[PDB]
């Protein structure tokens, strides 16, 4: 189902725990994870939180 | 002559003259206001037997007592009364008693007497005699009982001429004023009337008798009166009227008003409840189908109601000839009171428009409307029209009511509040499933700022005691858990079930329901839940929960959750104290005892435990040296110098948004993806279904502290109740104060003598005194000896005499008063 | 070092480290989701001292102060923003205080510190000496208040090391935590950066300097910096560069596209209508070529600074314009600095919930709304739910154009209804819109602008009514009958707004009552206000129902006088004989100028009784809200209601041994208490208290609130006034003769005479009634000898003292 406040940031931790979360860099040059799974009727993954840990 | 309606003096005693041909008042008669005219004595009205209704006096100034202005007022009936008093005196200046000295009986209400600041012989009068419901009296203000004085008549003679009955512990002369008796029946006329001359009346007479066991010698009657003969019921001839006489058809055809009608035998202004005239201009009734159809047609074709008072017209009503516009703005109090007014309206043979009407929630006050002819249509065919209703959210309850339009159009527009599916389950009952289309419906403007769809809160475990209700609910979260700010908890007294959420909530803040909001709990384990405290025992208690959620979304995807209304009694409990314990003892040994039931019935009253004990008497008493001034009747001088807001909630929900917003302003920009004194036995009695017993086989003139506690269903388990309690005397026994013995004389040196008594029997009470009255051919002199004289020599001295054929007397004063004078002892002193 | 264009310090505070040797970051500075608290936490950071865009921290695990971290950390820029915040404090745990005690300045962003359950020290921050805007900050999520008082440096070390300080209008010591106070410096310095030896720095400068004037050691810049000093604007041969320093061209140059040098600033494009110049390709050169904007989502929402901010100089927007500013205090400056050059919105636009937005005029430079894309219902200007917006622009200086699309307006109350068909005027969308989309209940509510006029033409007043005409106003339309509302409202004061609230209801709100236009063209029309209270003053404003208008000025209206209400709660009280003090309350309904109270007291003779009663006879000293508690409160209240009812009515016309007394009466003007003098001794008053106003000359006066008040006793003077005087009588007896105070309280009852050979033992009494009849009493059948009496009167109020006693004889 959908994770959005505490309960996102929580289950991300929870998903990346010592794996750490990821940083852009983009070098000076889109819809966001509290739209992707809170936001929209998409709804949460714990295959898609994977995505933001840093590996 | 008989006289009425309503008889009211407001300004001057010249006013008053409108009595003096009157016997009988077939209304109040107020007097008011009236200005003090220096006639004194003058205007009296002794042809006045009986009040109907209810005396009123306000503000009489110069009236010193009422015994002058009615001084043969036997009866006040109290058919009609003034908000539960029959007789009212407020504000009487200059009134030093009530003095309504013929008074015996009035049948109906209590006796309000109210800051009359002069006002005296209140409590000379023994109302449990006049009135069955003294408890209601609410004699309140007036001169304060320490400073009355309310000597009786031959009190101050020695000579004392009035009756005297128990009111509780006291037992003192009965009066209405200072030169008068409260006037009561030997106890041989059980339940009777009686003359002056103590012969008992007719039984169906009231009040007082010329003649003994004469039908045609009363003053009043109780049931009816008929061409002077008191009956109990009107001879078939004759219909009942105004509570008080008997009057043929061709009498009550004559008074003027559609005439007065004659229903189970008694003649009306209108037709009761339920009961209609037999056709157009008619005396006789008949039951109706429903509440009895009334058309209430007006000359303006469209009867506009724009205030909670425009709509009184109505006043009830069954079928309104005309249209409907109610335009109701602010009042707070507007469905609880539009019900009274049009809750009754069956049908409407025109249109109903709903126009500007901010402060209605629901149309639910139009209780019992049944149909909408339509035969009359605003335009476009229009038949019920709602337009820019701010607050509306409900039409009617359509899982109980089946409203229907004949014929036009339904039409909806700018309702925020009110939901679209409720206006299609209208329409889907009152049989305009296809009249209107798409514009007459647009559903743009409807429910746009209406929660529309709910999840249910179901409740998952209650809790119940005397004064509290624990109630939890399942754990509520929407797709975004962080919209769910908070639960609201309404709960009202709802003693049957049929209470839905618009009872009230008119938009004016707080509403008929109190309400509690429970915060979304911390710990993700705890369920959510209330303790509603400060409620009633036995009390069944409409609770319902609803989630306070934001909008952000919109496009319906809010959900709005509310629970089931759960009807919840809480448990019985221990009853509060029996309100209103009062006793009268009718004999010495016996005690009648009354009440009223308590305050909080806390469950289904099953008996009531009547425990009578004796009290001690000397603590008090015994050492008081009665032959010694008492303290003064002394005056005082004066003395004394010198819940949260709509707003609020509005704050915590936008804040609560604002919150929301940046959390996800947060999340999507942190983120980023991977790329003497003895104890008395007591005694018990149980009392079923009756406010009153008569306690017996008890002693004269003693002390008993009577508890009395109820019960209910739960006594076994709870024990009855915290006992009220009253202090009982029972009726002195007659003659035991008189001394059963010859008295003697003895002597004494020099010119003294000594004369001895023996103590009674079984005195009622302690003989706190023994008075004797001495002197040579008249009894010049007198001497007091108290109780404790007596308890060291037996009889007592006289001082200092002279030769004579001197001649004594005795008199023992109990507890409940004087006894009989001895026998004269003749004695004489030596040269 | 100086350090960009951006730190994310996350997961480790290993990582933190990243730190050691930063001064100036050139960007936001990140501090995020640090779990490892107890593995690692031993950090700080003294050389930091400038963060340009914005410190955000976020879930950073057991750091227990910022300063620990940053005790240098002096300015923060805010050139770039997060969400209208320079300051970002969010869910730290154990945080238990801000400590950036020396951040002397914030510019140009608020600060929100939020979910931080310990933080113990946010309100003891004066921030109205740190950034501008103090009115956007929102500190709203902090832990619970009811902990953090007083804690700073002006109390902890005993007495104070600190200051204090305003905010709002309470007063309290100014801290960050303990072991530090705020660093203001004096008003000579009240435009100037101050200093740590509380000199007045360089009057370009930002931050602190620890010389006094030392200029070249600003620890941050006012305005820019370059090569070590400051400077109001770049020198000539150096460009202004991320909004905090000046370059030499060799690092603008070296930035990895590279960025631009025009208007003497260093950005990372040209601006609208400019283009990387021909062989120069590093200048730029106006061509003009308007700089299209874009974002993945097609719909940008438009809720903060920032997401303004990402269009900073576009000129057309490919998208839907979502304005949301639902609490950006004066941020439409910002939102004109930013969006004020989109000439062109593509897509639709949508204002819902910006209830920031008194005026839609900060779209500045706004020319079309394509709609190119369109909500559902093919609306491409969508207006929602704005519950402060007035003005759409669209007033006579510019013109809007709307290609496609129609127009949608609801829920804006203080919209002016006139603007809203001026926009269909202004931008040619007549042809859309249906009655549905724009409506005349919803918008125009509230403050509505007027132009048309209604007037007065005649009024008529009354003890409760108030009788009201005005023209019969009529355009060349000549549409309906109609229908003229008068909103009346009590208004104790002229200040007195028109219905431009929402308040439905609550306590004095507009009562609204609807009339029509009679058909009768003579007949002006009219209502017969009733029910009003009498005197009080009612605004009423006439209004014109279904482009139209025809409001009328607001008249204050005052019903004409009447006989005032009882006044209420009268009480009493006596310090003295031959006083009274009575005290009463202005009436429940004043009915008037309480212009004076009539006081109005006549004497209670004795009550009768106390003649009669023979006191020397026996007694005997016999002794020993639910609903329904509504509905009891509203019969007594209805109870009291009729009487109220009766002496209403009632009026009283001011003036132009013992039977009765003539009345007293006083005009007392001043206040709700007088003083009655020379009156009788402890004699009961009745004390008529008559409420009266400005026109009793015509009404009179209430009908009495009367109080029976009884004045105190006179001590000394109910004792007998003189010696008691005895004779011998026949039959060894005495008679006792004692003259009868002269003015005793209230009467005297009864005389106790004690008497006995040597002392008092025996007690005989003496009735007024026996004493009036003999002049004394005769004490019968004493035993002869040598005696003693005394004699004490017992009036109404009490004992009066033992008389000098008589040593009377009996002989045998
Ligand atoms: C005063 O006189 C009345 C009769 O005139 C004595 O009897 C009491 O009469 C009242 C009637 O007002 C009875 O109350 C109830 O009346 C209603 C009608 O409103 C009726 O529906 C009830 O069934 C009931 O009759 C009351 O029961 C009755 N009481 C007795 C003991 O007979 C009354 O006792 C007299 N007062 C005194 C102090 O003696
Ligand atoms: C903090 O520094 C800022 C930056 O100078 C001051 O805020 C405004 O900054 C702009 C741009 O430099 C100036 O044009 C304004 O004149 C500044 N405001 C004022 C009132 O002068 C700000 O004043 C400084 N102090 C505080 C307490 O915020
Ligand atoms: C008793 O109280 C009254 C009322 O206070 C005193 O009389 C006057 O009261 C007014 C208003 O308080 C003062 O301005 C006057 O100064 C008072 N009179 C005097 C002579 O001071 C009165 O003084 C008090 N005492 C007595 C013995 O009457
Ligand atoms: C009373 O009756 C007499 C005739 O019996 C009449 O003259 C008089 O006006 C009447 N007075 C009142 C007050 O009815
Ligand atoms: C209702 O509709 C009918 C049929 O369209 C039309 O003749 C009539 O004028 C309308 N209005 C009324 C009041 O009947
Ligand atoms: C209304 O009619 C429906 C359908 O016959 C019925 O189920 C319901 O009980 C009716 N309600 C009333 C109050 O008559
Ligand atoms: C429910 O029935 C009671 C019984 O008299 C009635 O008073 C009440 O008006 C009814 N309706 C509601 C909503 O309680
Ligand atoms: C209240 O009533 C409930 C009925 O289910 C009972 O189980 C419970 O024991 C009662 N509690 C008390 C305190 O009487
Ligand atoms: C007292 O009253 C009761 C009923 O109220 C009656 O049974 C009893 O006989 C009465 N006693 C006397 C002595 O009248
Ligand atoms: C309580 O009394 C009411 C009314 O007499 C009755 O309807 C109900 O069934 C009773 N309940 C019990 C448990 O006695
Ligand atoms: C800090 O200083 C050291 C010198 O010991 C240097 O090697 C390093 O590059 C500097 N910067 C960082 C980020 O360590
Ligand atoms: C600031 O200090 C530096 C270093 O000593 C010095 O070069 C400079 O002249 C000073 N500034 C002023 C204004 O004296
Ligand atoms: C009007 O002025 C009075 C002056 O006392 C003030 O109390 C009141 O709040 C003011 N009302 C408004 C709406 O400003
Ligand atoms: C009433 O009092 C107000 C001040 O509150 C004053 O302006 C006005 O002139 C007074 N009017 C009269 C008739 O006393």
């Amino acid at each position: 189902d959908k994770l959005c406040g505490k309960d996102l940031v929580d289950a991300l931790l929870l998903v990346c725990g010592e794996k750490g979360v990821y940083s852009p860099k983009m070098g000076y040059a889109g819809n966001g994870i509290a739209d992707v799974c809170c936001t929209s009727a998409n709804g949460c993954d714990l295959n898609f939180l994977e995505k933001f840990c840093k590996t | 002559e008989i006289c009425g309606p309503g008889i009211d003096i407001r300004n001057d005693y010249q006013q008053l003259k409108r009595l003096e041909n009157c016997t009988v008042i077939e209304g109040y008669l107020h007097i008011l206001l009236i200005s003090k005219a220096e006639d004194y004595r003058s205007y009296r009205f002794p042809k006045l037997t009986v009040i109907t209704e209810y005396l009123l006096l306000f503000r009489v100034a110069g009236l010193e007592s009422l015994g002058d202005l009615f001084p043969n007022l036997t009866v006040i009936r109290g058919w009609k009364l003034f908000y539960n008093y029959a007789l009212v005196i407020f504000e009487m200046t200059n009134l030093k008693d009530i003095g309504l000295y013929n008074l015996r009986n009035i049948t109906r209400g209590a006796i309000r007497i109210e800051k009359n600041a002069d006002l005296c012989y209140l409590s000379t009068v023994d109302w449990s005699l006049i009135l069955d419901a003294v408890s209601n009296n609410y004699i309140v203000g007036n001169k304060p009982p320490k400073e009355c004085g309310d000597l009786c008549p031959g009190t101050m003679e020695e000579k004392p001429m009035c009756e005297k009955t128990t009111i509780n512990n006291e037992y003192n002369y009965r009066c209405w004023t200072t030169n008068r008796c409260q006037k009561m029946c030997p106890s041989t006329c059980g339940k009777r009337a009686c003359t002056e001359n103590n012969e008992c009346c007719h039984p169906e007479c009231l009040g007082s008798c010329s003649a003994p066991d004469n039908d045609t010698a009363c003053v009043a009657c109780r049931h009816y009166y008929y061409a002077g003969v008191c009956v109990p019921a009107c001879p078939p001839n004759t219909y009942r009227f105004e509570g008080w006489r008997c009057v043929d058809r061709d009498f009550c055809a004559n008074i003027l008003s559609e005439g007065f009608v004659i229903h189970d035998g008694e003649c009306m202004q209108e037709c009761p409840s339920g009961f209609i005239r037999n056709g157009s201009q008619s005396m006789y009734c008949i039951p109706c189908e429903g509440p009895c159809p009334k058309v209430c047609e007006e000359e303006k074709k469209t009867k506009t109601i724009d205030s909670v008072t425009s709509a009184q017209m109505l006043q009830g009503c069954t079928i309104f000839k005309g249209n409907l516009l109610i335009n109701i703005r602010r009042g707070n109090n507007i469905a609880s009171e539009l019900e009274n007014f049009m809750g009754l309206i069956e049908v409407v043979t025109g249109y109903v428009k709903i126009r500007h009407s901010h402060a209605l929630v629901s149309l639910s006050f139009l209780k019992n409307l049944r149909l909408i002819l339509g035969e009359e249509q605003l335009e476009g065919n229009y038949s019920f029209y709602v337009l820019d209703n701010q607050n509306l959210q409900q039409l009617w309850d359509w899982d109980h009511r089946n409203l229907t339009i004949k014929a036009g159009k339904m039409y909806f527009a700018f309702n925020p509040k009110l939901c679209v599916s409720e206006i299609y389950r209208m329409e889907e009952v009152t049989g305009t499933k296809g009249r209107q289309s798409k514009g007459d419906i647009n559903t743009r403007n409807n429910g746009e700022r209406a929660s529309c769809e709910s999840d249910v809160l179901h409740f998952t475990s209650t809790t119940t005691s005397k004064n509290r209700i624990i109630i939890t609910w399942h754990r509520y979260r929407p797709p975004d858990y962080r919209d769910l700010i908070s639960f609201t908890v309404y709960y009202k007294e709802a003693p049957f079930k049929n209470v839905t959420e618009y009872d009230g909530q008119d938009a004016c803040g707080s509403n008929s329901w109190n309400m509690v909001d429970v915060d979304l709990p911390p710990n993700k384990d705890v369920e959510p839940g209330i303790l509603l405290h400060g409620l009633k025992p036995w009390t069944q208690y409409a609770v319902y929960v609803k989630a306070v959620t934001l909008t952000m979304v919109e496009n319906d995807h809010i959900r709005g959750a509310k629970s089931e209304i759960l009807y919840i009694r809480t448990n019985a409990s221990v009853p509060s104290i029996p309100l209103d314990v009062l006793s009268a003892s009718n004999s010495s040994s016996q005690l009648i005892v009354k009440w009223n039931p308590p305050s909080l019935p806390n469950g289904n009253l099953s008996y009531y435990i009547v425990r009578w004990q004796r009290q001690p008497q000397d603590g008090y008493l015994y050492r008081h040296n009665y032959c010694s001034k008492d303290k003064i009747p002394i005056r005082k001088y004066a003395d004394g110098t010198i819940p949260k807001t709509e707003a609020e909630k509005q704050a915590e929900k936008e804040e609560a948004e604002y919150r929301k917003v940046f959390e996800n302003f947060l999340h999507n920009s942190i983120f980023v993806p991977r790329p003497l004194e003895t104890e008395y036995p007591f005694f018990e009695s149980r009392v079923d279904n009756k406010e009153r017993t008569v306690i017996s086989n008890l002693r004269p003139f003693t002390l008993y502290r009577i508890d009395i506690h109820s019960c209910n269903h739960e006594a076994e388990k709870l024990g009855c109740s915290a006992s009220n309690f009253v202090f009982a005397r029972t009726m002195p026994a007659e003659g035991a104060d008189d001394i059963p013995g010859p008295v003697t004389w003895e002597p004494r040196p020099e010119n003294s003598i000594f004369l001895k008594w023996p103590e009674p029997e079984n005195p009622n009470g302690l003989i706190l005194m023994y008075e004797i009255k001495y002197g040579s051919q008249v009894e010049d002199q007198r001497e007091c000896v108290s109780r404790q004289e007596y308890r060291k020599y037996g009889g007592a001295k006289l001082n200092r005499l002279n030769p004579g054929n001197y001649t004594a007397r005795i008199q023992a004063t109990s507890l409940s008063g004087n006894g009989s004078w001895t026998d004269p002892v003749f004695f004489y002193v030596q040269a």
